[PDB]
C-alpha cells in the first residue's frame, strides 16, 4: 500500500533518478548498507516490468542477531551452578562406573601397563 | 602503391582481400623463396607485393594455383622417401 | 559555506506540477546538521545530521 | 640491531589496493614491476648465444668439441669432471685437461663470443 | 618518450617503467573504435596481444623480428586468462570448448 | 647457463657473487654536477669522500 | 577420429554453475592453514595460502627444500616435499580449493536483484530466505499432513508440529536446509504441473507470473545445471600470483586483500570444524556458521551489506567480484609535442632521430646483424647504445617504407589515428603535415600526439592500405574533402586571386607558364588587371580520353601562375577565375571526382606549397589601423539610446506596458547592434578608390582583416563585429539579458563594468564547453555500444523497397531547399521520368549522374532509394542498400564496419552543439535516439473511423473519442487537459492527428510506419544540426535506427511463445523456414517495436560483450544460471579475448571458421 503507491506514483520517472527521496519514505532502521542495492537495481535497466517485479519481491546483521538468541538469559546462581556441576559429576561418575563394569577395559589397561614397564 | 593502393582495389574488390593477398605475397618474399617479379628499386617487401598486384600479376587464384604446383613439386618429386616409409608399419 | 542558518529556495520542479517547497537549514561549525523542509502536502519535516 | 629487525616485521602491512596518486584511478599494486621475467632482448641474446656456441664448436675436433662440451656440461644436462671424461677417453685427468686448455687457445681470435661477453 | 621493450607489472603483464625506460603508451576504447572503423584486424590483433600483454607472444614475435621474419604467432592474452581464473575462482564455471 | 659458463671460461671467470646497482644519469639528459651529498646511517662506517 | 585433449583452437566459450566435484577437478591440493609466508625465512608454509606443493614453486626449476636444482628433474616431484618442479608461472595458473564443513550460500545466486535461489524455489528473498538460513525460523521440506511444503515455522511451532506428528516430516534449518530444499525440488514434474495449472481458466490476471516462471524454470532445467550447485560446499582458491605478497623497498611487503579474506574464511571454517568435534552448544555452532557465511560472502563479493573492514585501512576490501566489476598499455610506442612541417608531403611525418632510434630497436638489431657490422645481437645493442654514426644510416633503411601511425588524445572519429611514412628530423619534436592537421582537430598550442609502430607484416599493410593519410582524402561523415587547405594556405590562394584594377596592370598577353617569368621580374604587379593570356584547357566526354582547347581568357597574374598547379583534367581557369574561400575545397572535391586519388593528392600538395609560398610573399599583417571603426557609431548609439530614453519616459507616465518594456527596449539595442554591424561591414568591405586610367572607381577593401574573413582563415562576421563594431547583448547569470549592451569595442577602451559583465559570458562559455565536450563522448559511447555489431555482409541481396527520398523543404513558409541528400545511393527501381525510361533499377547515383538529375528539370524531386533501414538482410547489411560514402569513391567494401564509423561520425560534431516547442542541441539528439515520450504526447487515430464522443466524462473520465467504422470500435482516453482538433461525426484516416502537439516516435512506428518513423527521426535529428551548421550524412542515422528497431513483438500463435518479444533476426529467419517447412500456421505475425539506444544495447547474444558495459554482476550471474555460450561473432567480445576482429581485414577468417563449425 504505502511503499508501493508512493514508489510507483512518485517515480514517473523522477527524471534524474532522484535517489535521495523515497529512501527516507521507508520504515524500519535506516542508514543501512543493505537496502541500497535493492533500489538502484529496479529504477532503470528493465523498465516498466521491473517496477512490477519490485513489489512482488517486497511483498540483517550478525552481532545483533547473536545478541538476539543470547537474549534468552537463563542465568544461574551459586545454587544453580552447583546443581548443574553436580549433574555433570553424576554423569561422569555413571560413565566411569559403566567403564568399570567392562572387564576388557581393565585387562587392556593391564596389558598396556605391561607395555609401559617393558618400555 | 606508395600512395594508394586505390588503383589495386579495382583489380580485386574489397580493400581487405587486397591486404590479405598482398601480405601473403610479401610474407613469401620477406622469409623463404624471395624472387620478386617487378624490379625492387630499393623498396620494402610491403610495397613490392602491391606493385606486382598493380602490374596485373600475382593475385589470389594465382598464388593458390602456384601453391598447388609447389605442393605437387615437393610431394610428387620426393615420394621415394614416403613410399619407403609406407612399408615401415606394413 | 558560512556557519549559522539560512533559508534555501528549492524553487521549480521538484516533484512535477511545480510549487515552491521552501526549507530552512542550520549549519553548525562543529556539530550536527539541523534541517527543516516542507512537502507537497504542506507538512513539516526535520533532518538531524 | 635486533630491534631494527623487529620493526621489519610490524604491520600487516600495506595492501596493493591502496590509492596513491589519485589519478583515474591509481593503485599501489599497479606500480609494482615484475622482475622474475627476463627482457626479450636478453632472451634473444641467449638464443643467439646458443647458436653462436653451437657454431663455434663446429670449428673444433670431435676429441676436443666433445671435451669442452662434456667438461663444462652443455647440450647434455649433467656435466662431468676430469675423471668421468678421462675414463671414457682412455687417458685420464691431465691429458683431457690439456686438450681442454688447447681449445681455449683456439678462441682468441673470433669476435662472436668476445662481444657476447660484455 | 619512446619504448621498444622494457619492464612489466607483476599483476598484469603490461608495459611500465620509470626505472630505466618509459612505460608504454595506452591505446584505449577511443582508438579501438578507429581501428575497427578502418578494418585493421591485424593491427588491433597485435595491439591487443603480442604488442601488449602476451607473455610468450612478445618474445616469440620479438625473435621473429630480429630474424627479419615479422609474422606474429599470437595467443590468448593474460588480461583475459586472469579473468578466466577469477570467474572460475567463484562458484561459476567457464570453459573454452573446441568445436 | 652452460654456454655462459663456457664463454666466461674462455675469457676469464671472475664470477663475483655480487651484482650491480650504481646510480647512472638517465639516457638523454646531460649536465654538470654542482653539489654532492651523503646521508649516512647512525652506526655505519663513514666513507672517505663523505 | 579427432578428439584432441590439448589446448588448441576454440570456437566458443561456455558459462555455467560448478559442482563440488567440478571444483575438485581444479584442485591441485587443499588449503588448510591461514599461514602465508614465514616470519624469518620468508618461505611458503606447508598447507597455507601460498603452498609450494599445492600451487607452484617459488624459483623456476628448483624445489622448496633444495634436493633438486636444475632441469634434471623437471617432471619428477621432490622426495622430502611433493613439489612439482616445472616453472614459476605454474604458480600463476594453479587453482586449489577449501572444503567447508556446513554448506554455504553463494552471495550472487542469493541476493542479486531477483532471488535466483528464491525465484527458482518460489520464496521471498531478504524476508523469508534470510530468517531461515541465518538460524532463526525453521522451514519445512515437504509434509504429507497439516504442514505444506515451503512454510516457515518458529521453534515453538516446530516443537508443536513435531509433537503432533513428527518422525515423518523432518525438516532442518539453515544452509543445508535450503540445500535439501533445492535438491528435493523436481524441475521436471513442476515444469509439467505448472504448465497445467497456469493455463486453466485465467485471463490477464495471472498470465504475467505464469509465463515468467515457466520460461525461467524451463531455461534452468534445459540449462543442465543442478540446483544443488546453487549453494557451494567447496570453495575454490585463486592462484597465489594473482594475489601475491611481494616485498617492496626495504621490507614493507605488499599483499592483496584477497589474502585477508581467504585467511579469515579459513580461520572461521577451521573453528567451525573444531566445534563439530568438541562440545557443541547450539548457539555457538550456529553463530560460527553465520560467521563462516559472513567470511565466504565477503570473499566472493563484498558489496553489499555493511562491508567487512580490517586491514588497518578504513577503506573496504577488494573482493573477487570487485576485481571484475566496473588502459591497455602497449610496447613499441611513444609520444611528443607536435610541430608544423610545411616541407613535408601528405604521406609523411617528422619523426625525431633519437625517438625513432628507440622505437625501431629490434629492427635496427636485426638489420645490423643481417648486413654485418655487429657480430651478434648484443653487439648491435652495444652498437646502438653507443650511437656510432653508421647505425643512423641503417635506421634510414629500416624506416624506409615502414609506416608509423600517429594518434591524438581526443579520438572522436576514424581519422583520429592516421599512418605516415617516417622521416628523420634532427630534433626532439614530432612534425606533422598541416593539411591533415584539421582531421585531428589539433592545434599547436602545445598539444602532443602519440606514435605507434606496426610490427606485423599485415599490420604494416593495414596501416598503408587503410590507415594511410593518402587513403583518407574524404571524410567518413560527409563526402566532402577533409584534408582541405585551411587558414594560412587559403589566405595565400585568396591573395593569388582578388582582381585589382590597374596598378602596373595593362593587358600584356602571354602564354601561361611564361607569365611566371613576368612576376619575378617585377614590372607588372600581381593582382592586375584583369589581363589576357592563352589557356590550354583539357576536357573529356563519352569516350573519356583528353581533348585540348586553347583559348584566350581574361584572368590575372595570380590565376595564370596558379593554373600550372591544376592537374591534367578539370574545366580549368573557371576554378581559378573565382577566388579562395569555399570553392577552394570545391576545386579539390571536383578534382577528386573527375580524376582520382594520386592526382588529387599531388594537387593538394601543390596548392599547399603554392598557398604557403605566396602567403609569405604577400605579407598580410594585423596593425591597429586595420580595424577601422564606423563614424556613425556614436550617432547610432545616441539614436538607439534616444529611442530607449523615450520608452523609459513613457513607462514613467504609464501608457505602455511596463511589464514587458524590457523586451522591446532589447529589440531597440539589438536593432542598433545590427545598424552598427551593417554600417561597419558596408564600410570595411568596399572602400578604396584607386585610380584606373582616368581615376574614380571602387572595388573591395584590401584591409587584411577583411581578407582573412572573406577567405575562411578563422574570421567570422560576429568576431569582426566585436573587434571594431560593438559587443551586443550580454548575458546575465540569471539567464536574462542586460538592457545596457557593450557600446564600446576591443579597438576602443573597455570600462571595468562591462568587462565584469562579459566575464560571465566567458565563464559560462568555458564551463558549458567543458560540459558538452564530455557529454558528446558520453553519447558516443552509447551509440557505439549499440551499433558496433553490424557489418556489411552477404554481398548484395534483393529487395526494392526503401524510403522515398525528397529534398528537405522548410520552404512551406520559410523557403529552404536541400537536394544533395541523394548521391552514391543505390536506386530502388527505375524511378520514372517525365516521359519514359531513364533511371535503371539498381544503378547507384553517380556524382556526375546526380548532376543528370538536373537535366530532368525541377519536376523530378522524389526518388525511391534502398536504405539500411529496410533491406531483407539477416544479421548484417546489404552493400547496395548502404551506399558508398567513405574516403573511398566507390561503394563500401564487403565486410567493413558500418556501425563504429556511423557512431563516430554522429558523435564527432557533438563538441560543437549548444545544449538548449524547440529544445535543440545535443540533449535534443539524445532524446531522439533514446526514443523518449514528450512531456505532452499527442494522440492518433489507430483505425480509420467516425469520430464520436464516448460518454462525456463517465469513469473516471475525462473525455473519450471512439472512431468506429466498418467493424469493431476503439475507446481512447482524453484527460480533459489539452483541447482537441476534430469535431464529432467527422471521419478520420489511419493515423490522423487529434491533439496537434509533439508526436511520439512509438506511436509513429506502431501506427504510421517504419519508413515514416525513421524519416521523422532522421529529419528531426538533422534539424538540430542545420542550426549548428554541421554537415552529416543521413546514412549513419539510418544505420543506428536500423538496429534501433532490432526487436519486435509477435501477436498470434506459432513455434515462438506469443508474449515473448524477440528480434526480427530469428523471427524472419524462422518465418521464412516455416511457410515451406511444415505449415505456415505454426508461426505468427510480428510487429516492429521502437526502443532506445540503451534499451537496445542492453539486449545482446554474447554474455561477455554484455559483461563489458552494463552491470557485470547481473549479466554474469544470469548467464551462469542458464548454460549459455558465446560463439562468437561479436566485435567487442572478440576484442577482450584477444583475437581477430570479425570485420575488415578479418571477416574472411571468421567466415571460413564459421563454415568450418558446421561439421560438429
Ligand atoms: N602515386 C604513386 N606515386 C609513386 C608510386 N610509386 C612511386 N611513387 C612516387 O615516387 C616518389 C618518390 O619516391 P622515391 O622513394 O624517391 O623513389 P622510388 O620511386 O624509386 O622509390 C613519390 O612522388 P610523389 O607522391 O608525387 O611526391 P608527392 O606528390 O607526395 O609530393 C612517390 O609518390 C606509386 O606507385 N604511386
Ligand atoms: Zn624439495
Ligand atoms: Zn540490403
Amino acid at each position: 500500500q504505502s511503499q508501493l503507491k508512493l514508489l510507483v506514483t512518485r517515480g514517473k520517472e523522477q527524471g534524474y533518478l532522484t535517489y535521495a527521496e523515497v529512501n527516507d519514505h521507508l520504515p524500519e532502521d535506516i542508514v543501512d548498507s543493505d537496502q541500497i542495492e535493492d533500489i538502484i537495481q529496479m529504477i532503470n535497466d528493465m523498465g516498466i516490468q521491473v517496477m512490477e517485479e519490485a513489489p512482488d519481491a517486497d511483498d540483517t546483521d550478525p552481532v545483533r542477531m547473536y545478541m538476539r538468541e543470547m537474549g534468552t538469559v537463563e542465568l544461574l546462581t551459586r545454587e544453580g551452578e552447583i546443581d548443574i556441576a553436580k549433574r555433570i559429576e553424576d554423569g561422569i561418575n555413571q560413565v566411569q562406573c559403566s567403564v568399570a563394569e567392562y572387564p576388557e577395559a581393565i585387562t587392556y589397561l593391564l596389558e598396556q601397563y605391561d607395555r609401559v614397564e617393558a618400555e | 602503391a606508395r600512395v594508394t593502393v586505390q588503383d589495386a582495389v579495382e583489380k580485386i574488390g574489397n580493400r581487405f582481400d587486397l591486404v590479405l593477398v598482398a601480405a601473403r605475397r610479401a610474407r613469401q618474399m620477406q622469409v623463404g623463396g624471395k624472387d620478386p617479379l617487378v624490379p625492387e628499386e630499393n623498396d620494402k617487401t610491403t610495397v613490392i607485393a602491391l606493385r606486382e598486384i598493380e602490374e596485373g600479376l600475382i593475385n589470389n587464384q594465382i598464388l593458390d594455383v602456384r601453391e598447388r604446383q609447389e605442393q605437387q613439386e615437393q610431394e610428387a618429386a620426393e615420394l621415394q622417401a614416403v613410399t619407403a616409409i609406407a612399408e615401415g608399419r606394413r | 559555506r558560512s556557519p549559522g542558518v539560512f533559508f534555501d529556495s528549492d524553487k521549480g520542479k521538484t516533484h512535477s506540477s511545480g510549487k515552491v517547497l521552501y526549507n530552512a537549514r542550520i549549519i553548525p561549525y562543529r556539530g550536527s546538521w539541523l534541517d527543516f523542509e516542507f512537502d507537497p502536502k504542506d507538512n513539516l519535516f526535520v533532518r538531524i545530521d | 640491531d635486533k630491534i631494527r629487525k623487529v620493526l621489519k616485521i610490524a604491520k600487516e602491512p600495506i595492501s596493493m589496493e591502496t590509492p596513491i596518486g589519485d589519478d583515474e584511478d591509481s593503485h599501489l599494486g599497479d606500480f609494482i614491476e615484475d622482475t622474475t621475467l627476463e627482457l626479450p632482448l636478453d632472451s634473444a641474446t641467449t638464443e643467439s648465444l646458443r647458436a653462436a656456441t653451437h657454431d663455434v664448436l663446429a670449428g673444433l675436433t670431435a676429441r676436443e668439441a666433445k671435451v669442452l662440451r662434456m667438461r663444462f656440461g652443455i647440450d647434455m644436462n649433467t656435466d662431468y669432471t676430469l675423471e668421468e671424461v678421462g675414463k671414457q677417453f682412455d687417458v685420464t685427468r691431465e691429458r683431457i685437461r690439456q686438450i681442454e686448455a688447447k681449445a681455449l687457445r683456439k678462441l682468441r681470435h673470433p669476435s662472436r663470443s668476445e662481444v657476447l661477453r660484455s | 618518450h619512446a619504448r621498444s621493450t622494457g619492464s612489466y607489472s607483476l599483476v598484469t603483464q603490461q608495459p611500465l617503467g620509470g626505472k630505466a625506460q618509459f612505460g608504454g603508451q595506452r591505446f584505449g576504447e577511443m582508438e579501438v573504435w578507429a581501428l575497427e572503423a578502418y578494418g585493421a584486424a591485424y593491427t588491433l590483433q597485435e595491439m591487443l596481444t603480442v604488442k601488449s600483454d602476451d607473455v610468450n607472444g612478445r618474445t616469440k614475435m620479438y625473435k621473429n623480428i630480429v630474424d627479419g621474419n615479422h609474422q606474429m604467432e599470437p595467443g590468448m592474452p593474460e588480461s583475459f586468462n586472469v579473468l578466466l581464473k577469477e570467474i572460475r575462482s567463484l562458484g561459476i564455471n567457464i570453459e573454452l570448448e573446441d568445436e | 647457463t652452460p654456454e655462459e659458463k663456457l664463454l666466461r671460461a674462455i675469457f676469464g671467470e671472475k664470477a663475483s657473487d655480487v651484482k650491480d646497482s650504481s646510480l647512472r644519469v638517465p639516457n638523454g639528459v646531460s649536465g654538470t654536477v654542482i653539489d654532492v651529498q651523503v646521508f649516512t646511517r647512525d652506526g655505519v662506517e663513514k666513507d672517505k669522500r663523505a | 577420429l579427432k578428439a584432441q585433449t590439448k589446448t588448441e583452437e576454440f570456437d566458443a566459450i561456455k558459462i555455467a554453475l560448478a559442482s563440488p566435484d567440478m571444483i575438485r577437478s581444479w584442485s591441485f591440493g587443499e588449503v588448510k592453514k591461514p599461514e602465508t609466508i614465514n616470519y624469518r625465512t620468508f618461505k611458503p608454509e606447508r598447507d597455507g595460502l601460498f603452498c609450494a606443493r599445492i600451487f607452484g614453486p617459488v624459483k623456476d626449476y628448483e624445489c622448496l627444500c633444495g634436493k633438486y636444482k636444475r632441469l634434471k628433474h623437471r617432471g619428477v616431484i621432490c622426495e622430502k616435499c611433493g613439489v612439482e618442479v616445472t616453472q614459476t608461472k605454474v604458480r600463476r595458473e594453479r587453482m586449489g580449493h577449501i572444503e567447508l564443513a556446513s554448506p554455504t550460500a553463494h552471495i550472487w545466486f542469493l541476493k542479486s536483484l531477483p532471488s535466483r535461489i528464491g525465484l527458482l524455489l518460489d520464496m521471498p528473498l531478504r524476508d523469508i530466505e534470510r530468517v531461515l538460513y541465518f538460524e532463526s525460523y525453521v522451514v519445512i521440506e515437504g509434509g504429507m499432513t497439516n504442514l505444506e511444503r515451503q512454510q516457515i515455522l518458529t521453534e515453538e511451532q516446530y516443537l508443536d508440529a513435531l509433537e503432533e506428528f513428527g518422525d515423518e516430516f523432518d525438516a532442518k534449518m539453515g544452509a543445508e536446509a535450503i540445500q535439501a530444499l533445492l535438491k528435493s525440488m523436481d524441475l521436471e514434474q513442476e515444469c509439467e504441473q505448472l504448465r497445467e495449472e497456469l493455463n486453466e481458466t485465467n485471463s490477464e490476471t495471472k498470465r504475467k507470473k505464469l509465463t515468467k516462471r515457466i520460461k525461467l524454470l524451463e531455461a534452468f532445467v534445459q540449462s543442465g545445471n543442478k540446483p544443488e550447485w546453487m549453494i557451494l560446499t567447496v570453495l575454490p582458491v585463486l592462484p597465489p600470483d594473482l594475489r601475491p605478497l611481494v616485498p617492496l623497498d626495504g621490507g614493507r611487503f605488499a599483499t592483496s586483500d584477497l589474502n585477508d579474506l581467504y585467511r579469515r574464511v579459513i580461520n572461521r571454517n577451521n573453528r567451525l570444524k573444531r566445534l563439530l568435534d568438541l562440545a557443541a552448544p547450539d548457539i555457538i555452532v550456529r553463530n560460527e556458521k553465520r560467521m563462516l557465511q559472513e567470511a565466504v560472502d565477503a570473499l566472493l563479493d563484498n558489496g553489499r551489506r555493511g562491508r567487512a573492514i580490517t586491514g588497518s585501512n578504513k577503506r573496504p576490501l577488494k573482493s573477487l567480484a570487485d576485481m571484475i566489476k566496473g588502459g591497455k598499455r602497449v610496447d613499441y610506442s611513444g609520444r611528443s609535442v607536435i610541430t608544423v612541417g610545411p616541407y613535408l608531403r601528405l604521406h609523411q611525418c617528422g619523426l625525431p632521430k633519437k625517438m625513432a632510434l628507440e622505437l625501431f630497436k629490434p629492427f635496427i638489431y636485426g638489420k645490423l646483424e643481417l648486413r654485418g657490422l655487429a657480430t651478434t645481437i648484443k653487439a648491435a645493442k652495444k652498437m646502438v647504445e653507443r650511437e656510432e654514426a653508421v647505425v643512423w644510416d641503417i635506421l634510414d633503411e629500416v624506416i624506409r617504407e615502414h609506416p608509423v601511425l600517429l594518434n591524438r588524445a581526443p579520438t572522436l572519429h576514424r581519422l583520429g589515428i592516421q599512418a605516415f611514412e617516417p622521416v628523420l628530423i634532427e630534433g626532439k619534436a614530432i612534425q606533422l603535415h598541416p593539411l591533415v592537421c584539421a582531421a585531428y582537430n589539433a592545434d599547436f598550442d602545445g598539444d602532443q600526439m602519440a606514435v605507434h609502430v606496426p610490427l606485423t607484416l599485415e599490420a604494416q599493410l593495414e596501416a598503408r592500405a587503410l590507415m594511410m593519410s593518402t587513403n583518407n582524402i574524404l571524410s567518413p561523415a560527409n563526402g566532402e574533402p577533409i584534408i582541405v587547405p585551411s587558414q594560412d594556405v587559403v589566405l595565400g590562394l585568396y591573395y593569388m586571386t582578388r582582381d585589382c584594377v590597374n596598378a602596373k596592370g595593362e593587358g600584356m598577353v602571354l602564354t601561361g607558364p611564361k607569365e611566371a617569368e613576368r612576376l619575378y621580374r617585377s614590372g607588372l604587379a600581381s593582382l592586375h588587371a584583369r589581363v589576357k593570356v592563352r589557356i590550354t584547357e583539357y576536357e573529356k566526354d563519352a569516350n573519356g580520353e583528353l581533348v585540348a582547347k586553347t583559348s584566350l581568357k581574361d584572368t590575372t597574374v595570380g590565376r595564370a601562375i596558379l593554373w600550372m598547379i591544376v592537374p591534367k583534367g578539370l574545366p580549368y581557369s573557371i576554378v581559378n577565375q573565382a577566388l579562395g574561400k569555399k570553392a577552394i575545397s570545391k576545386m579539390l572535391n571536383t578534382c577528386y571526382r573527375i580524376l582520382g586519388l594520386k592526382p588529387t593528392v599531388i594537387f593538394a600538395d601543390q596548392i599547399m606549397y603554392t598557398g604557403f609560398a605566396y602567403a609569405a610573399r604577400s605579407g598580410a599583417s594585423v596593425g591597429i589601423d586595420d580595424m577601422v571603426i564606423p563614424e556613425k557609431k556614436h550617432e547610432i548609439i545616441s539614436e538607439a539610446e534616444a529611442e530607449v530614453a523615450e520608452i523609459q519616459e513613457q513607462f514613467q507616465s504609464g501608457l505602455v506596458t511596463a511589464g514587458e518594456r524590457y523586451n522591446k527596449v532589447i529589440d531597440i539595442w539589438a536593432a542598433a547592434n545590427d545598424r552598427v554591424s551593417k554600417a561597419m561591414m558596408d564600410n570595411l568591405q568596399t572602400e578604396t578608390v584607386i585610380n584606373r586610367d582616368g581615376q574614380e572607381e571602387k572595388q573591395v577593401s584590401f584591409n587584411s582583416i577583411y581578407m582573412m574573413a572573406d577567405s575562411g582563415a578563422r574570421g567570422s562576421a560576429a568576431q569582426i563585429r566585436q573587434l571594431a563594431g560593438m559587443r551586443g547583448l550580454m548575458a546575465k547569470p540569471d539567464g536574462s539579458i542586460i538592457e545596457t549592451p557593450i557600446t564600446a569595442n576591443f579597438r576602443e577602451g573597455l570600462n571595468v563594468l562591462q568587462y565584469f559583465i562579459s566575464t560571465h559570458g566567458a565563464r559560462k562559455g568555458l564551463a558549458d564547453t567543458a560540459l558538452k565536450t564530455a557529454n558528446s563522448g558520453y553519447l558516443t559511447r552509447r551509440l557505439v555500444d549499440v551499433a558496433q555489431d553490424l557489418v556489411v555482409t552477404e554481398d548484395d541481396c534483393g529487395t526494392h523497397e526503401g524510403i522515398m527520398m525528397t529534398p528537405v523543404i522548410e520552404g512551406g513558409d520559410v523557403k529552404e531547399p536541400l537536394r544533395d541528400r541523394v548521391l552514391g545511393r543505390v536506386t530502388a527501381e527505375d524511378v520514372l521520368k517525365p516521359g519514359t525510361a531513364d533511371i535503371l533499377v539498381p544503378r547507384n547515383t553517380l556524382l556526375h549522374e546526380q548532376w543528370c538529375d538536373l537535366l530532368e528539370e525541377n519536376s523530378v524531386d522524389a526518388v525511391k532509394v534502398r536504405s539500411v533501414v529496410s533491406c531483407d538482410t539477416d544479421f548484417g547489411v546489404c552493400a547496395h542498400c548502404y551506399g558508398r560514402d567513405l574516403a573511398r569513391g566507390h561503394i563500401i567494401n564487403k565486410g567493413e564496419a558500418i556501425g563504429v564509423i556511423a557512431a563516430q561520425s554522429i558523435g564527432e560534431p557533438g563538441t560543437q552543439l549548444t545544449m538548449r516547442d524547440i529544445t535543440g542541441g545535443l540533449p535534443r539528439v539524445a532524446d531522439l535516439f533514446e526514443a523518449r515520450r514528450p512531456k505532452e504526447p499527442a494522440i492518433l487515430a489507430e483505425i480509420s473511423g467516425i469520430v464520436s464522443f464516448g460518454k462525456e466524462t463517465k469513469g473516471k473520465r475525462r473525455l473519450v473519442i471512439t472512431p468506429v467504422d466498418g467493424s469493431d470500435p476503439y475507446e481512447e482516453m482524453i484527460p480533459k487537459w489539452r483541447q482537441l482538433n476534430v469535431f464529432e461525426g467527422e471521419r478520420v484516416e489511419r493515423g490522423d492527428v487529434i491533439s496537434d502537439g509533439p508526436e511520439a516516435p512509438h506511436d509513429i512506428l506502431r501506427l504510421r510506419g517504419v519508413h515514416a518513423v525513421t524519416r521523422y527521426i532522421v529529419n528531426e535529428v538533422q534539424d538540430v544540426y542545420r542550426l549548428q551548421g554541421v554537415k552529416i550524412n543521413d546514412k549513419h542515422i539510418e544505420v543506428i535506427v536500423r538496429q534501433m528497431l532490432r526487436k519486435a513483438t509477435i501477436v498470434n500463435a506459432g513455434s515462438s511463445d506469443f508474449l515473448e518479444g524477440e528480434q526480427v533476426e530469428y523471427s524472419r529467419v524462422k518465418i521464412a523456414n516455416r511457410e515451406l517447412e511444415a505449415n505456415g500456421k505454426v508461426g505468427a505475425t510480428y510487429s516492429r517495436d521502437l526502443l532506445g539506444i540503451t534499451k537496445a544495447s542492453l539486449a545482446t547474444e554474447s554474455f561477455i560483450s554484455a559483461a563489458s558495459f552494463q552491470e557485470t554482476t547481473r549479466v554474469l550471474t544470469e548467464a551462469a544460471v542458464a548454460g549459455k555460450r558465446d560463439e562468437l561473432r561479436g566485435l567487442k567480445e572478440n576484442v577482450i579475448v584477444g583475437r581477430l576482429i570479425p570485420a575488415g581485414t578479418g571477416y574472411a577468417y571468421h567466415q571460413d571458421r564459421m563454415r568450418r563449425r558446421a561439421a560438429g
